[PDB]
RNA sequence: CGCUGGGGAGGAGGCACUCUGGGGGGACCGCCGGCGAUAAGCCGGAGGAAGGAGCGGGCGACGGUAGGUCAGUAUGCCCCGAAACCCCCGGGCUACACGCGCGCUACAAUGGGCGGGACAAUGGGAUCCGACCCCGAAAGGGGAAGGGAAUCCCCUAAACCCGCCCUCAGUUCGGAUCGCGGGCUGCAACUCGCCCGCGUGAAGCUGGAAUCCCUAGUACCCGCGUGUCAUCAUCGCGCGGCGAAUACGU
């Protein structure tokens, strides 16, 4: 029962969506400045390009990689949550319309509850679960370790994004509750540091692993 | 009254002889002609295996037999017709007339 | 006015559900035979079960009791063309499994391929049992 | 007067003639501000609100479009009716503020589909049946 | 527990057993111990330019 | 002003809502207990939706007329459900169709050509004009953009 | 038709745009920098439709495997030659306590149902494709234009959008199995064929050890053509629709 003011939208200015603006966005952290773009655009939409130059991604608007790591089937060959999921035919996959619209009503729901910018409330989700420290194996003399080695922004945004939307996937698997209230619910929660997101536990059990084996 | 003739064939160079002799005889006098007018060319495709067992990987042959096709208007005239149906043809090209 | 147990013919109905879907309970009856029903009788199958009245229990009684007198063409019944009497019939929860029960007895008697397939408990129509059909 | 410009995505083809009038914008006979779904919509009318009220206001513009799905369409069009202004206008602001924002407006895509290959030629190319022995 | 920053300014190689850690040197800012050159073992992607925030300052990964 | 300024739904059902005067367009005795091709599995939730599907039926002579009974089955037609077996097309019933288009005719709303389909006449033609005429008046206010068509 | 602004369908007439198909140009690390050694070459910028053998295919060397095929045709040796030769009539390869491979459908809300609204490409077509009209609830039945296919037909594809019902439940999830009835092909449908309607309503609540395919219009998801065909596609070979995430390494 959507109404028609809704329905039949018809923007104005050049804004995201049509809806809200980023003039008024900042970043804080300096490492992930040069990789969080918010360059005025009304859809955000990359019909597949930027992906073979190595570093084309950076000219990808933030919503976009949003609604495209949010355009998944779950967890497949891991485990996430305690359990495989896997859909594979009630998955929306190739399907950017239904991502779109997921996104669409999450903002529409932070909004109402916080009455900030929901992309303001997504880069200090995205800034505040971004891990700083991980492991690897290191090899010397012909043995193996397990050492601790620093990360990259470009790959920390990956880490959060991926583990937002996974975070939305588990609440909304077989509930009540649906997917877009999932996200919103995991990105209030993340922007806030609260305990009850998966995406600041998996961080802080990163940083914790690295500190204790580095 | 207007003579319309269709060409079709597997090699080019008889359909432009062909063509380019018709359209000498059309020039010499002075008689409107339209074309060569170029249809859509036709190909019947086979694929098959080669193996003739049916031990191994699989692969396939993928033949292809190709046919050209080129349409002409001649506007009909007597010496037109006299002077066109007297022409060799070269037997890789089949050509059929006829008045609309 | 509302009925959390509604007793049809020997079945009892959840109320808080709908009647085309409360009529499903019964054995003998689906979802499409029950709109079928409900539209000839004149009663809104999107109403919640336990809203229902003496007179219209009576009245889908009567129609389950002969459908085919009150309209429900003879190619929408579970037993078109009976095999002793013609006079296409619908059965419910106690004579249909003995329409069954006779009929395959009949096939057993006359000892036809389908009766000692039934017999042995094995599939009946067309099946390859190789591979599947494994307890 | 009148001008004539074209579009071209995977496998879909739009045409659209501009010439002088009030703001009508028309796709397949019908008008843009009821285009469905949103997606698409936003895609076709991108060109329009970046130039600005104050030169389609001034012009009518019919597309017919032909051919794959709907978003190609849509981009077809989008493609066709930036190049169709760019032309009538006469004006290198726009061309370039078109480049900056997406080059793809006045230039075209050049992605089509690989063909097939025979281990699971229905699926793809690159795809075939598993081996788990 | 906020780390310091530092940039990138050189490219040692590439290391692990796999291949996907890279050695680089880095200058510190905003820390104790500022424009201070150090090397580190970095995971992910990257260029000269890039800034890496640092948990630590005294490690000094081990040269190949 | 047209058919072709107004999306299809509002339209087929303030259509429908409009249909129920003319007396000539009614349903038949088998209408109340069928469903709507073989692609389907249960019947019509709704009451009232034989008007809808002459609407649209008419609506759709209106778009591509001349057109016969066998292109409107494909476009009311569908995928269907076959049980461990995968989904196919399938394409719907002629006596839905036949029956929508003899009411029509009989309220003189379409009539038959020599070969191909059928078409709208003029007192048709008025009828959509003036329902999307309605219609558009009622719209325009919610989305002003459409008072320049 | 609404407000005289608009919007449609034909015919004349055009070929402008699209498309079709013949010929020809265009990209060559060619220009500017760093690396490599001053070379061979490598990494970046520019403009560009296209950049770094542009993208995707065909053609697969001397040899060798006693790898597979004498049940595709050809062929030595042995054998049957009243037969193991070849033609009819009925059965079987479809038999089922079980072990395994490759798949389809599912375990639901990133959904099921009802009603409305959209949008492709490849290919094929003579007792063949069959529009159009009339019968029938459906499967289907009766006439019949045009087409030997840029002219007619197969062909208004599905996923997708809108509104209403359902709200976390062995359920309006799921369809196995079975009863009654109605049909088409064929000389012949029991063994042993496909379709339609009303009923019936089995396991299945995301899956251990282990293992597989994929770097761009690619993978996942969705449905159509054709080969086999009198009738029969959960198959092979192909076509399009929607459309990513990561790494430019060892």
């Amino acid at each position: 029962a959507k109404p028609l003011t809704e329905r039949f939208f018809i923007p104005k200015e050049v804004k995201v969506m049509g809806r809200w603006s980023v003039e008024d966005v900042t970043v804080e952290d300096p490492s992930l400045k040069p990789y969080i773009n918010l360059d005025a655009r009304i859809l955000p939409h990359s019909h597949g390009r930027y992906a073979k130059k190595p570093f084309g991604k950076a000219n990808v608007h933030i919503v976009e990689r949003l609604i495209n790591k949010v355009m998944r089937s779950g967890a497949s060959h891991y485990k996430a949550g305690g359990h495989f999921m896997r859909r594979e035919h009630r998955s929306i996959m190739s399907k950017k319309m239904k991502a779109y619209e997921v996104v669409k009503e999450a903002f529409m729901i932070i909004e109402r509850r916080t009455k900030q910018n929901p992309i303001q409330v997504l880069v200090k989700a995205i800034e505040n679960s971004a891990p700083r420290e991980d492991t690897t194996t290191i090899a010397f003399g012909g043995i193996r370790y397990h050492m601790s080695v620093d990360v990259s922004p470009l790959r920390r945004l990956d880490i959060a994004l991926k583990n937002i939307a996974l975070g939305a996937s588990i609440k909304c698997y077989r509930n009540k509750t649906t997917y877009a209230q999932a996200l919103a619910e995991e990105i209030i929660a993340a922007a806030n540091k609260d305990p009850k997101s998966f995406a600041y536990s998996k961080k802080e059990e990163i940083e914790r692993i690295a500190q204790s084996s580095r | 009254q207007k003579a319309r003739i269709k060409l079709a064939s597997t090699n080019i160079k008889a359909l432009n002889e062909v063509t380019d002799q018709i359209k000498q005889i059309a020039e010499r006098t002075g008689v409107r002609m339209s074309g060569p007018i170029p249809l859509p060319t036709k190909r019947i495709r086979i694929t098959t295996r080669k193996s003739p067992d049916g031990e191994g990987s699989a692969t396939f042959d993928r033949f292809e037999l190709r046919v050209h096709k080129r349409l002409v208007d001649i506007e009909a005239d007597e010496r037109a017709m006299r002077q066109i149906m007297r022409i060799r043809v070269p037997e890789d090209v089949t050509i059929e007339i006829e008045l609309i | 006015n509302f009925r959390h147990i509604v007793r049809v013919a020997g079945v009892d109905i959840d109320g808080h559900k709908q009647v085309r879907w409360a009529l499903t309970g019964i054995k003998g009856i689906g979802i499409n035979f029950a709109t079928m029903v409900l539209r000839v009788a004149g009663i809104d199958p999107f109403m919640k079960a336990g809203y229902l009245t003496d007179e219209q229990v009576k009245k889908i009684e009567e129609i389950l009791a002969d459908p085919v007198a009150h309209g429900i063409p003879a190619w929408a019944v579970n037993r078109p063309k009976d095999y002793e009497t013609g006079k296409d019939m619908h059965l419910i929860t106690a004579k249909l499994v003995m329409a069954w029960r006779e009929d395959v007895n009949r096939l057993r008697r006359i000892r036809a391929y389908r009766g000692i397939r039934h017999e042995l408990g094995l599939p009946v129509r067309g099946q390859r049992t190789r591979s599947n059909f494994r307890h | 007067r009148v001008i004539q410009t074209a579009g071209k995505r995977k496998t879909a083809v739009a045409r659209a003639t501009i010439r002088e009038g009030k703001g009508r914008v028309r796709i397949n006979h019908k008008p843009v501000e009821i285009i469905e779904p949103e997606i698409a919509r936003f895609t076709i009318m991108e060109p329009l609100i970046l130039a600005g009220e104050e030169i389609v206001s001034r012009v009518d513009i019919d597309v017919k479009v032909e051919g794959g799905g709907f978003m190609g369409q849509a981009e077809a069009a989008r493609v066709a009716i930036a190049r169709a202004l760019v032309e009538w206008t006469n004006d290198m602001n726009l061309k370039e503020k078109f480049m900056k924002y997406d080059r793809t407006m006045l230039v075209g895509d050049s992605r089509r589909t690989e063909p097939h290959k025979p281990n699971r030629s229905t699926k793809g190319p690159r795809a075939k049946r598993q081996k788990s022995y | 527990d906020e780390g310091y920053p530092a940039e990138v300014i050189e490219i040692v190689g590439r290391t692990g057993v796999t291949g996907g850690v890279t050695q680089v040197k880095v200058r510190i800012l905003e820390g104790r111990d500022k424009g201070r050159v150090i090397r580190r073992n970095v995971k992910g992607p990257v260029r000269v330019g890039d800034i890496v925030i640092l948990r630590e300052t005294e490690r000094e990964a081990r040269e190949i | 002003a047209t058919v072709y300024d107004v999306p299809g739904d509002l339209l087929v059902e303030r259509v429908a809502k409009a249909l129920k005067e003319v007396p000539e367009i009614k349903p038949p005795e088998w209408a109340p207990f069928v469903k709507t091709g073989r692609h389907k599995e249960r019947l019509p939730e709704q009451e009232d939706w034989w008007y809808y599907r002459v609407a649209s039926v008419f609506r759709k002579v209106y778009i591509d007329g001349p057109v016969g009974i066998e292109r409107l089955r494909t476009w009311y037609g569908g995928r269907k459900n076959r049980g461990h077996a995968p989904e196919h097309f399938y394409k719907a019933g002629g006596s839905i169709i036949r029956k929508a288009l003899q009411q029509l005719e009989a309220a003189g709303f379409v009539q038959k050509v020599p070969g191909e389909g059928r078409i709208v006449t003029p007192k048709g033609q008025s009828f959509l004009d003036k329902i999307a005429t309605e219609l558009k008046k009622e719209l325009e206010e919610q989305i002003p953009e459409l008072k320049k068509y």
